């Protein structure tokens, strides 16, 4: 019953943020901070109230908290929300990243900050609705509504150092990719619904009603392929990955925008929630192709991330490689690999958020993103080089940070099922360390290759230091004590894996 | 003994305090913080050892918390303490404390004092985690901590790029070794179902009754990880390259912490290697080959730090040779003695470097045995300990134990490699001493410890490791006198060739085969060249090829096709009415014909 308010509270908060811009320029940032405070507090209240640590696995479906309302009775379509351990973890991470976003755009005294904030909270509400909703029309609607404000910020508020045509091109590329793949997802959903209606005789778009359908081999493969195409371009999965670094490099320079819209963990959530339980035989047949696509994505993203002179593009390719690791984890059919995928997803979100915030602050210091004009910044800047080194240590899979834990549980489960892809992926982790060290050598260590790095630069203020240190503390706690996160999502992972492997 | 985790906590506390100090503190207070943190770790280690010897020499387990638990996968944060772990912890903490106070005296007037002490504190904490881990995964955490501290500490002077490039090379090869170790971990879980050392040992013979192939893979994979960290074959190409860094960190890597980790793995996982004796003989073969190649490489080196790096390379090869011939106690004794005298050697080398202010090669140095008496004495006794001088040093006893373990198990060829390597080691350390020198409290402590006083101390390895087969008294007598004779023959040959006018040296060095051998051995048998031309250069080429993002253009190809088709179709909108009427007539013809054919 609290899930509709979880979705709408960012929307009404953004509405008051837009309406309160007449009261003052510095007003809507506070209102956005309070409504993310209520969103995060309600998510933590659901975490403490649901009782997730001692929850048994009752099979699919087993929802901790559900809400039902009719939306289109003609098609039998409901606003149907359902939260479990995995969705709760994603919602908590989403609210945390929204708080970090509203903190990272605190120094904007622009004339139209109200619409920027409004689009930010609408993005946050859209991704929260993606995580919470299980009805396929509502899931698709949230999936596609979280695109328009993000496209508007990339096109309008983006990288001021570049021309407007480049921002227009990047925003249009991202929106075209995501929306066309959403249309393919809608075709798959519609075909599944029509087959269920032909087999039974009931109009329903609900998730639990569509699982028990007579699925002929060849049609189920096509439905799974459409779902995987959408969740693969939005993961990203190669070659459907060209929009991610274009959207990152032409994003607004505050760094809030990358935390809000691009850093979604929704594609692998859809893979675990929709692609695997609805199509067990199709995914069982398709698993070698998806795992080899994950291998190609990992090594390709490492090879791009070594060869980029732009740091934001480099971190985008880090995201590509880590989501390729998660893609390898999804189609293995192991509980250990799934828990590792969840841990790696949360750790990648935190580490990439810290790297993006530090990159934005660094660009505010030196007024350039090109890594060839900077060097020896350890002796010129106060706090940022050390924290950036910590986050690049985290992003290569270092113990004491959750990325090592997530990747290693992924590889343990994979080697339990497939050995060769595991060993090739672990060599991919060698390449991950290679590009992380290359970025640290090309950015912070060496001699000053220009004049902007030859002068002493101002240090970070208390707010950016506090949010970066909070991210550091959460990364250390996740790396050293990942147990509560594991028992939080032990039930939904158990149900999904049991539905995947006891059905074949 | 209940304060076992304090040896982890106190270096961590020192690292956190010195990292968040950010150099605002004075050199004095930062020196107190770092030196006191390592000293409290060493004192806690001494109290743990006293209580361990006062409780009957029994293993102890301290489970702090559990790390992860999914079904059958239970990994915990448990510390363990037996004789091997106590020996490793004691030598690491003691040598680290001596090196830390030497660095407190040494690193004065340097930017990054608190940062250097923070990195070395985190290195000590990672090594304590490495030596006090009950399972393989906490051991892997200490492994990665050791690697990251190596990267952060080798490239300490970030101003010059060769230090940074060397640190990246060291971290890359050690991460490749980490990947080999991770393969070992995955195989050991998938076969045995646990990562606890004792549980793996007791459950290994029950599961591998019908087939001993996957255990063979696991032991080979652990061997790959060990040769990754210990700079052995074939992952040895980081030691001399990364040895451009500062002096106390150099002594800390070579003496106690880093290069001994693979030796600790081979000694700790001794049972699993015992059910796969072919892999253990491979360990011995790799160690023998690496020690001979290290002697050949250090034969022609011209820098003191490179000579000492290849000398440590040869000593780790000696330890792996001891491990391959089922002489574990000899290997750990050699580990402790080598830690002591290599720490002494590197501290003396740094004293020489700061006395001459520059890294001058050995041929530009001469007559220094009268300029500095104390440094000459310390470097002499360290070189004598490394050369295994009989009846006065401890490395002599350690190598004698190693060769006795080789003899009594039946490894004649590995023994021949051992005596040849002893000849090489004595010859190259005193060729370096005779070139350099002819033509205070940590130093005193290490000078005492590098003598037979260090041979008096015996590790309590009884009851944790199997007993090496003791040699017969007559055969041990012949082995001892043979090792002594070969050693002193090496000393006399180095004295004959390098003390006077080097006439027989430059005659064969200037020959074309002699210069070819010198160039081959100066670059460590051409292994760096091979690793650039086989692994680095294709990686750079693929990166340069792929920097255009070809898949992005391949998926942008439909956009280009759509634009071209749209501009082609826009040519039909020329604006002529008669063409429009003709187009309607053409469409009518096409529609009528299509209806007629169907
Ligand atoms: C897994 C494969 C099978 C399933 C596929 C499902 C479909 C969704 C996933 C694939 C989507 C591919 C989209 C490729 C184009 C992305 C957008 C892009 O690159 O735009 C570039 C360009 C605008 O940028 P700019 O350079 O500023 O324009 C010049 C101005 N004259 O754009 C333009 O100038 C015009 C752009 C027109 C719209 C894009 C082209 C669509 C063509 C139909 C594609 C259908 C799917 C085909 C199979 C996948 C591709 C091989
Ligand atoms: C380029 C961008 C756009 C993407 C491509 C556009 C869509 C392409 C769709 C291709 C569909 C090919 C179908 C081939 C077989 C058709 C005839 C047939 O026998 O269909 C089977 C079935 C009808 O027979 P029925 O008695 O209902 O059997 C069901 C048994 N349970 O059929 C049905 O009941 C319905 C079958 C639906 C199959 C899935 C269609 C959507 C798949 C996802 C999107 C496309 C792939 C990505
Ligand atoms: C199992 C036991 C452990 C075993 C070993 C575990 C190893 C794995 C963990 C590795 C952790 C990261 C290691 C690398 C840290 C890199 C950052 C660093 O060292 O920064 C040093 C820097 C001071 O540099 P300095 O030259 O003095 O500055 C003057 C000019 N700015 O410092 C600064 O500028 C300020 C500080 C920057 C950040 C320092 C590190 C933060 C992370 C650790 C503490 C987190 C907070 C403590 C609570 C955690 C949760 C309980
Ligand atoms: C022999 C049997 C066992 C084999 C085990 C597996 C192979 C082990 C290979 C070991 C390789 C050791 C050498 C690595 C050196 C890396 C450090 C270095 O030299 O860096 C120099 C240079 C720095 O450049 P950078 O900071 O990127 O800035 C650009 C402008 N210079 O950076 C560079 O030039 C880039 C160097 C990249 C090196 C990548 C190595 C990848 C190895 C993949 C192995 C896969 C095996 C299957
Ligand atoms: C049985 C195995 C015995 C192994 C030990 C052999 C000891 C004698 C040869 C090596 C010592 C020697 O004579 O070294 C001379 C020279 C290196 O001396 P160096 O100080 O670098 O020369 C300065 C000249 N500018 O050495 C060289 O340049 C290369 C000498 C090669 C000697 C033949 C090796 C055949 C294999």
């Amino acid at each position: 019953m609290l899930l509709p308010w979880l979705i709408l509270i960012p929307f009404i908060g953004g509405f008051l943020c837009w309406q309160t811009e007449r009261f003052g320029v510095k007003v809507p940032r506070w209102i956005a901070l309070i409504t993310m405070g209520l969103t995060l507090a309600l998510s933590l209240q659901l975490w403490l109230q649901g009782g997730y640590s001692l929850t048994q696995s009752a099979g699919i479906p087993q929802w901790q908290s559900e809400f039902d309302m009719p939306w289109i009775p003609r098609f039998g379509i409901s606003i149907h929300l359902a939260i479990d351990g995995l969705s709760l973890l994603m919602v908590v991470l989403t609210g945390l990243l929204g708080v970090l976003a509203v903190l990272c755009s605190w120094k904007e005294i622009e004339k139209y900050q109200g619409f920027f904030h409004l689009n930010l909270m609408w993005i946050l509400g859209g991704v929260i609705g993606v995580f919470l909703a299980i009805d396929m029309f509502l899931f698709f609607f949230f999936w596609e509504m979280m695109l328009v404000p993000m496209y508007f910020l990339i096109a309008l508020w983006g990288h001021k150092a570049s021309d407007g045509k480049t921002r227009i091109t990047a925003a249009t590329k991202f929106f075209i990719y995501t929306q066309a793949s959403g249309l393919v997802m809608l075709i798959a959903i519609l075909a599944l619904v029509f087959v269920h209606y032909n087999a039974t005789g009931v109009w329903t778009f609900n998730y639990e009603e569509l699982l028990n359908t007579p699925m002929s081999s060849g049609v189920e493969y096509l439905l799974m392929l459409g779902f995987f195409i959408a969740f693969a371009v939005k993961m990203p999965v190669v070659p459907l990955h060209g929009w991610l670094p274009d959207a990152h490099s032409q994003a607004p320079t505050a760094g809030s925008v990358d935390l809000a819209g691009i850093l979604l963990k929704t594609a692998a959530y859809g893979l675990l929630r929709f692609s695997l339980p609805l199509f067990p035989n199709a995914s069982a047949e398709f698993a070698p192709i998806a795992m080899w696509l994950g291998v190609i994505g990992i090594f390709y993203g490492a090879w791009m991330a070594f060869a980029q002179t732009d740091i934001k593009r480099l971190i985008a390719y880090t995201s590509v490689s880590h989501m390729g690791f998660v893609l390898i984890a999804i189609y293995t059919g192991s509980q250990l690999a799934y828990q590792g995928a969840v841990i790696q997803m949360i750790a990648h979100g935190l580490s990439a958020a810290g790297l993006f915030i530090l990159c934005g602050q660094l660009y505010e210091r030196i007024h350039t993103r090109d890594m060839r004009m900077m060097g020896g910044l350890w002796s010129k800047m106060k706090w940022l080089p050390a924290l950036s080194l910590f986050f690049a240590v985290a992003t290569l899979g270092m113990p004491g940070t959750g990325n090592f834990v997530g990747e290693f549980m992924i590889l343990f489960g994979s080697f339990q099922v497939v050995p060769v892809i595991t060993v090739i992926s672990t060599f991919g982790l060698v390449f991950a360390s290679v590009y992380s060290l290359a970025m640290l050598h090309r950015a912070y260590f060496g001699k000053a290759k220009s004049q902007i790095a030859s002068q002493e630069l101002p240090g970070m203020s208390l707010r950016e230091l506090f949010m970066i240190l909070l991210l550091v503390v959460l990364l250390v706690l996740l790396g050293f004590y990942p147990q509560p996160i594991l028992d939080t999502s032990h039930s939904a992972i158990g149900n999904i894996q049991q539905w995947f492997v006891n059905s074949v | 003994m209940n304060m076992l985790a304090l040896t982890i906590i106190l270096p961590l506390i020192g690292f956190v305090l010195l990292a968040f100090s950010r150099g605002r503190w004075s050199e004095n207070v930062s020196a107190i913080v770092g030196v006191g943190s390592v000293g409290l770790a060493a004192l806690v280690t001494a109290f743990i050892g006293v209580d361990f010897f006062a409780n009957g020499e029994q293993t102890y387990s301290q489970p702090l918390w559990t790390w992860m638990s999914v079904g059958d996968f239970n990994i915990g944060f448990n510390l363990v303490l037996d004789g091997l772990s106590l020996t490793m912890l004691s030598v690491v903490t003691g040598v680290g404390f001596l090196i830390h106070m030497y660095a407190s005296w040494y690193m004065r007037g340097e930017e990054g004092y608190s940062r250097f002490f923070a990195y070395t504190n985190l290195f000590i904490a990672s090594m304590v985690v490495l030596v006090l881990a009950d399972n393989l995964l906490l051991m892997y955490l200490g492994w990665e901590g050791v690697g990251l501290c190596s990267y952060l500490l080798i490239g300490f002077y970030y101003t010059d790029p060769k230090n940074g490039a060397a640190a990246m090379k060291a971290f890359v090869v050690t991460r490749v070794g980490d990947v080999f170790l991770a393969f070992a971990l995955f195989i050991l879980y998938n076969e045995l179902g646990t990562l606890n050392f004792r549980e793996m040992v007791e459950l290994a013979p029950a599961h591998f009754a019908d087939g001993n192939n996957m255990l063979m893979w696991a032991t080979l994979m652990l061997l790959g990880g060990a040769v990754g960290k210990s700079a052995q074959l074939p992952l040895q190409t980081w030691l001399a390259d990364a040895m451009a860094g500062p002096t106390p960190v150099s002594a800390l890597i070579h003496a106690a912490t880093m290069v001994t980790a693979g030796v600790y793995l081979i000694a700790r996982t001794h049972g699993l290697f015992l059910m796969t004796p072919e892999v253990l003989h491979l360990v011995g073969i790799v160690g023998a080959v690496t020690l001979l190649l290290a002697g050949f490489a250090a034969l022609v080196q011209t820098d003191i730090k490179r000579v000492l790096a290849y000398s440590t390379m040869s000593q780790i090869g000696y330890m792996f040779l001891a491990l391959g011939v089922q002489a574990w106690d000899a290997a750990i004794f050699h580990l402790m003695t080598h830690a002591f005298f290599k720490a002494l050697l590197f501290l003396a080398s740094g004293s020489v470097i700061l006395a001459c202010h520059h890294e001058q090669n050995i041929f530009k140095m001469g007559g220094l045995r009268k300029s500095i008496p104390l440094v000459y004495l310390c470097f002499l006794v360290g070189g004598a300990a490394l050369s295994a001088l009989p009846l006065v040093t401890a490395g002599f006893f350690s190598k004698d134990e190693i060769l006795a373990g080789a003899m009594a198990n039946g490894h004649i060829n590995l023994m021949v490699a051992g005596l040849v390597g002893a000849f090489m080691t004595s010859l190259y350390t005193f060729r370096m001493i005779f070139i350099v020198f002819h033509g205070s409290l940590p130093l005193i402590v290490l000078l005492i410890l590098s003598t037979f006083v260090g041979a008096l101390i015996v590790p309590p390895l009884q009851g944790v490791l199997p007993q090496t087969t003791e040699l017969a008294h007559g055969s041990m007598l012949t082995l001892e006198i043979t090792s002594g004779v070969v050693a002193v023959v090496g000393i006399l040959l180095a004295a004959w060739l390098w003390l006077g006018k080097r006439t027989l040296v430059t005659s064969i060095a200037n020959s074309a085969p002699g210069r070819l051998l010198s160039t081959w051995w100066y670059n460590a048998w051409g292994f760096d060249w091979l690793y650039d031309k086989v692994f680095v250069k294709p990686f750079l080429g693929i990166a340069w090829l792929l920097k255009r993002d070809p898949l992005n253009s391949m998926m942008n190809i439909p956009a280009v096709l759509s634009r071209f088709a749209g501009k082609g179709l826009l040519l039909s909108e020329n604006g002529y009415l008669r063409w429009y009427v003709a187009s309607m007539s053409i469409g009518a013809v096409v529609v009528l014909a299509l209806l007629m054919v169907l």
